[PDB]
């Protein structure tokens, strides 16, 4: 169970703070991933981060967004960066070691 | 000629990116031995490789889809030997948002043998209701469990007038009257005119039974396939000492924990799957299960054949590679996870492979993804581990 929080509407050229907190904790940090549903669209990878901390961004979004993490709170965020009209769509995160994913916290940008 | 079908129902894709790609290297140029299940496409999507399909052994499962039309054109007959929540042998479930599918367009579906048909919750599907079904269901078998919605928001399949459906059991089991042993019409009176073999087709001529020739499927064979087992009795089966997860004694086991490792010990040849979840190394508090060790790993070590699929979705982070299973040379992929993937590697964290005896893969594709710490990915022959032209490499999210 994975809830977001952190969207909504924005204007372009503006940034945005998305968060991932899991409602359990587990014992190991395990690896969690950011997607992007455009509607109508598969949901399309954006970045992943691992238990170490090493992330791995898409190429269309490398730069711009940043994935980091906080083990205390077990809470992953992907710092968005110059926000553009071409980037509203549903954003979910997924823990990759089970398959659980998350609702979706959809961010305009207008 | 023949593919293997994929066993996910209604679960999310376990790679979204490479859904489409792992679908074409599955039913790329007739007979699906096993589920037809086609879930989250994009709006987008080409699906010219299902253009030639023809028959499916077990259930089509059409669901959560964003496609205009799935093009099923030459699609015989679906024989029900697996179905969908034990009724349904076709299920169309939730087709669109609350696009979305616009037409069946399965022009040529004639039989169903065993099982109904489900249509649910389709925002804008049509002619889902003008289509007889009690033509199509086998005479023998009529368990026709029909539960279609009628709700949309927008005597044939399409609106074209080449989607006519043509009634062949109301208008001898089939006609046009058919031989005995046809299943799906025919074009004549004699017993090799049929365009589906109801019982076996003993190259090109339907019979009962095959003559005692190897049976493999519905069709009498001269031999068995390459990665199937051949029995005193005549058939080409998958299975006929060590008993990996879902054999014999693990059939609901789903994860390698530290109660079923001791019994893998010296083993050399392991007849089933080896799944490693997140769970297998952190005990739940519920029951006293100690959590699993880097160090209690080893008695894999003496591995050389597995019979299944070799999953692992956690691994100790302290271990930096695979080195474990140094000694595996073959998976056999005759149980394969959801059905398609016969290796998996997800979310690990692992710094390189380290399968350095690995040099075949009977069946089944191959999952390398959200591995951002993984190199030596493509250095690895997988070319030379195939061995079939339905294999391939999918891998996202790894290390640049």
């Amino acid at each position: 169970q994975l809830v977001e929080s952190g969207g909504g509407v924005v204007q372009p050229g503006g940034s945005l703070r998305l968060s991932c907190v899991a409602s359990r904790i587990p014992a190991s940090i395990r690896t969690m991933a950011w997607y992007r549903q455009t509607p109508g669209n598969q949901r399309d990878w954006l970045a992943t981060i691992g238990s170490s901390g090493t992330p791995a961004y898409a190429d269309s979004v490398k730069g711009r967004f940043t994935v980091s993490r906080d083990n205390a709170k077990n809470t992953v965020y992907l710092q968005m960066n110059s926000l553009r009209p071409e980037d509203t769509a549903l954003y979910y995160c997924r823990d990759v070691n089970g398959d659980y994913w998350g609702q979706g916290t959809l961010v305009t940008v207008s | 000629q023949v593919c293997t079908g994929t066993d996910m129902k209604l679960r999310l894709p376990a790679s979204p990116e490479t859904h489409l790609d792992m679908q074409r290297h599955l039913y790329q140029g007739q007979v699906v031995q096993g589920n037809l299940e086609l879930t989250y496409l994009p709006t987008n999507a080409s699906l010219s490789f299902l253009q030639d399909i023809q028959e499916v052994q077990g259930y089509v499962l059409i669901a959560h889809n964003q496609v205009r039309q799935v093009p099923l054109q030459r699609l015989r007959i679906v024989r029900g030997t697996q179905l969908f929540e034990d009724n349904y042998a076709l299920a169309v479930l939730d087709n669109g948002d609350p696009g979305g599918l616009r037409e069946l367009q399965l022009r040529s579906l004639t039989e169903i043998l065993k099982g109904g048909v489900l249509i649910q919750r389709n925002p804008q599907l049509c002619y889902q209701d003008t289509i007889l079904w009690k033509d199509i269901f086998h005479k023998n078998n009529q368990l026709a469990l029909t539960l279609i919605d009628t709700n949309r928001s927008r005597r044939c399949w399409g609106e074209s007038s080449e989607d006519c459906q043509s009634l062949t059991r109301t208008v001898c089991a089939r006609c046009k009257c058919c031989h005995e042993q046809c299943a799906a019409g025919c074009t004549g009176p004699k017993h090799s005119d049929c365009l589906a073999c109801l019982h076996f087709n003993h190259s090109g001529i339907c019979e009962l039974h095959c003559p005692a020739r190897y049976t493999f499927g519905a069709s009498c064979v001269t031999a068995c396939p390459y990665n199937y087992l051949s029995t005193d009795v005549g058939s080409c089966t998958l299975v006929c000492v060590c008993y990996g997860l879902g054999m014999e004694h693990l059939r609901e086991v789903r994860a390698v924990t530290s109660a079923n490792i001791q019994e893998f010990a010296g083993c050399k040849k392991i007849f089933g799957s080896l799944a490693f979840l997140p769970e297998s190394f952190d005990g739940d508090p519920a029951s006293n299960t100690a959590p699993l060790q880097p160090e209690q790993l080893q008695v894999f070590e003496t591995l050389e054949e597995i019979t299944g699929y070799l999953y692992i979705s956690a691994w100790p982070d302290s271990l930096p590679d695979l080195s474990v299973f140094q000694n595996l040379q073959v998976i056999r992929g005759r149980i394969l996870h959801n059905g398609a993937y016969s290796l998996t590697l997800q979310g690990l964290g692992i710094s390189w492979l380290g399968l350095r005896s690995l040099r075949e893969l009977g069946s089944g594709l191959a999952l390398i993804h959200h591995n951002t710490h993984l190199c030596f990915v493509h250095t690895v022959p997988w070319d030379q581990l195939f061995r079939n032209p339905h294999q391939a490499l999918l891998h996202t999210a790894n290390r640049p």
